[PDB]
RNA sequence: AAUUUAUUAAUGCAAACAGUACCUAACAAACCCACAGGUCCUAAACUACCAAACCUGCAUUAAAAAUUUCGGUUGGGGCGACCUCGGAGCAGAACCCAACCUCCGAGCAGUACAUGCUAAGACUUCACCAGUCAAAGCGAACUACUAUACUCAAUUGAUCCAAU
RNA sequence: CCGAGCCUGGUGAUAGCUGGUUGUCCAAGAUAGAAUCUUAGUUCAACUUUAAAUUUGCCCACAGAACCCUCUAAAUCCCCUU
RNA sequence: UAGGGAAUAGUUUAAAAAACAGCUGACUUUCAAUCAGCAGAUGGAGGUUCAAUUCCUCCUUCCCUAACCA
């Protein structure tokens, strides 16, 4: 009875594992693409601020803090 | 859970009770634990009582359940008011309610689903320039900003989302209240719920039903089996004792 | 009298440790010698007086090795010899 | 009693001789002192009546300290052994069948003791026109003085009463004694008004 | 003997064969979920990390 | 200084040993009732205190003591400094080579997630322990990213034992 | 001979430390290191001795063993023949 | 490390409020105080629900309690 459970268990969770790993590529393409809208949009803004004033905590968390803001606007919206 | 919460939970649950009279006629009650049992020989022994000491053929049946109100998970649970109607609701005439509502059209349903009191800013200056009483608020979303001024005045009475007084269709409480009758609670928070039933005229198996229509409600703020929700029950007149009813049966 | 380990831990030091029994001085009445005794006890030997139903029983039932005590074997003599004689 | 364990194994000694016991074998291990033991009840058969209980061969499950400080010394009660369950089992028999005479439980005594030194305030409203029967009556034992009474058992004056006054009630407990207790009726008073009224006043 | 920057976790396998392999990950960084070989089953299979082993 | 409280004193709990007490803040708005008070709009539920010592067991805190130790290198010892690992000179060309000799470093980080499995033949810090390199093979990868024992010099810790 | 008496016993205490260790004759026989509360000692290497097995040992011809950097050193390693 | 608990305006509290600080001012020689204004918040992520400080989940930080032996 275990190893008929165990082996049960294998296939169920092997027959499941093909479509996870659709989802977990994607989630990979996903986060590179994330991660250049970061990478662009947190260096202008806070190199920008950097230049004005002194040449860093509250500017930015200010632009840390607006940007996510602006998320949540239209999460409220929906 | 509190040492003193649980711990009288523990200690009610001890309180010692038996089925059947004792062989002895005449002995005293200090000897033998509780007995009388079946809710309907309770309601039939009520009557009796009526007789025997002179009172009125009509009373108020104030059902105490010592119903566990608490201890879900170690995270107790908390007192709210489930309100409906008895199969059969007693004689008592109650058609108290104040409804928020202004410049909407729900002041209309307010009314047509028999609100007793229903305004906007008029009502709710009258409330906090001169005393006016109701025994229950409901509000609409939209009016919530401007009643937060009676919020002090009615402490924290005023409509709030967890008595399901915050709506924008008011009849969760308005509609049923009439017919309903509340199932108030403990002030002192030790889970004693005092509901009045029916009035003692009423026929054993009305009440009967009463009771049992009673056991599912005040079930509804924690239905869960994970916590028993009912240790005692005490079914008193108005002029007698509780008598301990065998109410396990009936639970679920 | 035997030893201990502190904070039973074989690593630790090793005590003398001495474990007395809580005595208790008591009366007793005996049917057979129709006496009463103030004994020094232990509360073994109340219950060992109860599974016996008695003083007389106790007294008659238990082994030499079991009494542990002159004073026992020299109540059974008494006992005894009553019954005998 | 202290029960110990040693720590150290002994070597087995075989059949017919003694352990070799090292001085490691000394050291002990507290396993347990049963005097810290939850204490149980002594099994004791009762000769004559005790206010906890009285019934003359009556099995009562008693503290170790009242038996053997108090029942057992002074001949109250004996110990539960088969000889002595018998002896008391066949009187059980004689005195529900034979000569014997039938005795009141441990409730009857207690029951009879109260009713003895007890007076009834059986309070009747002065609005409606009331006459005092058993049930009645019987309802006011449990009220006023917590006496569970069977109506059947009460005796009454016999004369109808329905004025305020003195009169005696003959209560029989359990078909064996039959006391008379006195009788005062009186206005009634709510529970609250007669507390507030006197008990809070003085 | 320094600041901890890494730290040590356990990547156990989806496939419910309970092969498990320790990889080392930024502490800062989100929970770990990689296609690693299982033994098992014979064939590369998703893993996500389930406890923290210690820190590095 | 480490270890310890058996011992002694104090404190708490248990053990042992008596019983004592059982709990009161109305109010009629209407109506009744000669009063005194009642009907209606609750008149429920609920036990609480609690034995002084001595002795014994288990704890905690003190006192008073007990047992045991007080590393090495070193142009004598102490003081200062040093103690493991890697690169360079001394040691010019196979290997090896010292000084409290001369210099500079290490106690990581980063990328992979097949840093999977298995297996000829070898190297080796002068012993041992440990350490190092690897064909073929299985399984992958691959359609030319100097690709299948990652980059990196050192980047490190035996046995018992503990956790799982 | 009191920084804690004396006697007896445990006791032939233990001592990596010093001292001592008994007839004759012959033979082979000197010394890279590693670790260690270890450098007044040990264990492993190395050297040394005895017995046994079977096969090369020593001496060495060419050819051959790095750039970077200054003394472009005396030499070494490998090595048939003999 | 183990579980338990916690996270609110710059700060400290409450069931989205008050208090202080910042205060922009007014008034005090100066400064405090005082008066009136004004900014200000639900650790992070994900999800349920029309709506989540108020349901749940993972992570960060901190506390508590117990470890931290070899
Ligand atoms: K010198
Ligand atoms: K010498
Ligand atoms: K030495
Ligand atoms: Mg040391
Ligand atoms: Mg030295
Ligand atoms: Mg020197
Ligand atoms: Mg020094
Ligand atoms: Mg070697
Ligand atoms: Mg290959
Ligand atoms: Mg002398
Ligand atoms: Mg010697
Ligand atoms: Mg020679
Ligand atoms: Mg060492
Ligand atoms: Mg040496
Ligand atoms: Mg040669």
């Amino acid at each position: 009875q275990k190893r008929r459970e165990r082996e049960q268990h294998i296939a169920e969770c092997m027959a499941k594992m093909p479509q996870m790993i659709v989802n977990w590529q994607q989630q990979q393409r996903e986060n590179w693409e994330k991660a250049q809208a970061d990478k662009e949009r947190r260096a202008r803004l806070q190199a920008e601020a950097q230049e004005l004033l002194g040449y860093v905590d509250p500017r930015s968390a200010r632009f840390q803090e607006l940007l996510q803001d602006l998320e949540k606007k239209e999460r409220k919206r929906l | 859970t509190p040492d003193e919460k649980k711990d009288e939970i523990e200690k009610i649950k001890a309180y010692p009770y038996m089925e059947g009279e004792p062989e002895d006629d005449v002995y005293l009650k200090r000897l033998y634990p509780r007995q009388i049992y079946e809710v309907e020989k309770a309601v039939h022994l009520l009557k009796k009582f009526q007789i025997l000491d002179f009172t009125s053929p009509k009373q108020s049946v104030y059902l105490d359940l010592t119903l566990d109100m608490a201890l879900g998970k170690k995270k107790n649970v908390e007192p709210f008011t489930s309100v409906l109607s008895l199969p059969y609701p007693f004689a008592s005439e109650i058609n108290k309610v104040a409804v928020f509502t202004e410049n909407a059209s729900e002041v209309k349903i307010a009314e047509e689903n028999g609100a007793a009191f229903a305004g906007g800013t008029s009502l709710i200056q009258k409330i906090w320039d001169d005393e006016i009483v109701a025994d229950f608020y409901v509000a609409v979303p939209e009016i919530m900003p401007e009643l937060n001024r009676l919020r002090k005045k009615l402490n924290k009475k005023y409509p709030k989302l967890s008595r399901n007084s915050i709506g924008r269709d008011i009849p969760k409480m308005l509609e049923l209240f009439k017919n309903g009758h509340e199932i108030k609670v403990d002030e002192e928070r030790e889970n004693f719920l005092q509901t009045k039933i029916a009035t003692l005229d009423m026929s054993s198996d009305q009440i009967a039903a009463n009771l049992q229509a009673v056991i599912n409600e005040v079930c509804r703020h924690r239905p869960l089996n994970l916590g028993p929700f009912v240790v005692r029950a005490f079914l008193r007149s108005s002029t007698s004792e509780g008598l301990l009813l065998k109410i396990d049966p009936l639970l679920p | 009298l035997g030893q201990i380990y502190a904070n039973n831990d074989k690593l630790s030091k090793r005590l003398k440790k001495v474990w007395k029994p809580q005595l208790f001085e008591r009366e007793f009445y005996s049917e057979i010698l129709d006496k009463k005794f103030t004994v020094t006890v232990t509360m073994r030997t109340l219950d060992l007086i109860d599974e016996a139903y008695g003083l007389d029983f106790y007294i008659l039932k238990t082994p030499k090795e079991d009494l542990c005590s002159k004073f026992g074997m020299d109540l059974k003599r008494g006992m005894l010899l009553r019954l005998a004689r | 009693t202290v029960i110990v364990e040693r720590w150290w194994k002994v070597p087995l000694a075989g059949e017919g001789r003694k352990p070799r016991l090292h001085r490691r074998h000394r050291v002990y291990k507290l396993v347990e002192d049963t005097k810290h033991r939850p204490k149980e009840n002594l099994e004791l058969i009762l000769t004559q009546s005790v206010e906890n209980v009285g019934v003359r061969g009556d099995l009562v499950s008693v503290k170790k300290s009242l038996g053997r400080n108090r029942l057992l010394p002074q001949g109250l009660a004996v110990y539960a052994s088969p000889e002595n369950k018998k002896l008391f089992e066949e009187e059980k028999l004689l005195r529900q069948e034979g000569k014997l005479e039938k005795i009141q439980t441990k409730a009857g005594e207690a029951t009879v003791k109260f009713l003895k030194s007890c007076r009834l305030e059986v309070g009747m409203k002065n609005n409606v026109k009331w006459e005092l029967n058993p049930e009645i009556v019987a309802r006011h034992f449990f009220k006023n003085l917590g006496v569970v009474v069977a109506p059947h058992t009460l005796k009454l004056p016999e004369e109808p009463i329905t004025r305020w006054g003195e009169y005696w009630c003959e209560v029989t407990v359990n078909g064996l004694d039959t006391v008379r207790v006195p009788m005062s009726v009186v206005n009634f008073e709510k529970p609250k008004t007669k507390r507030y009224k006197y008990w809070l006043a003085q | 003997k320094s600041k901890s920057k890494n730290i040590l976790v356990r990547m156990v396998s989806e496939a419910g064969t309970g092969f498990c392999f320790n990889t080392k990950r930024n502490r800062l960084r989100e929970k770990l979920t990689l296609l690693h070989y299982d033994p098992v089953v014979k064939q590369r299979v998703l893993f996500v990390e389930k406890k923290k082993i210690r820190s590095l």
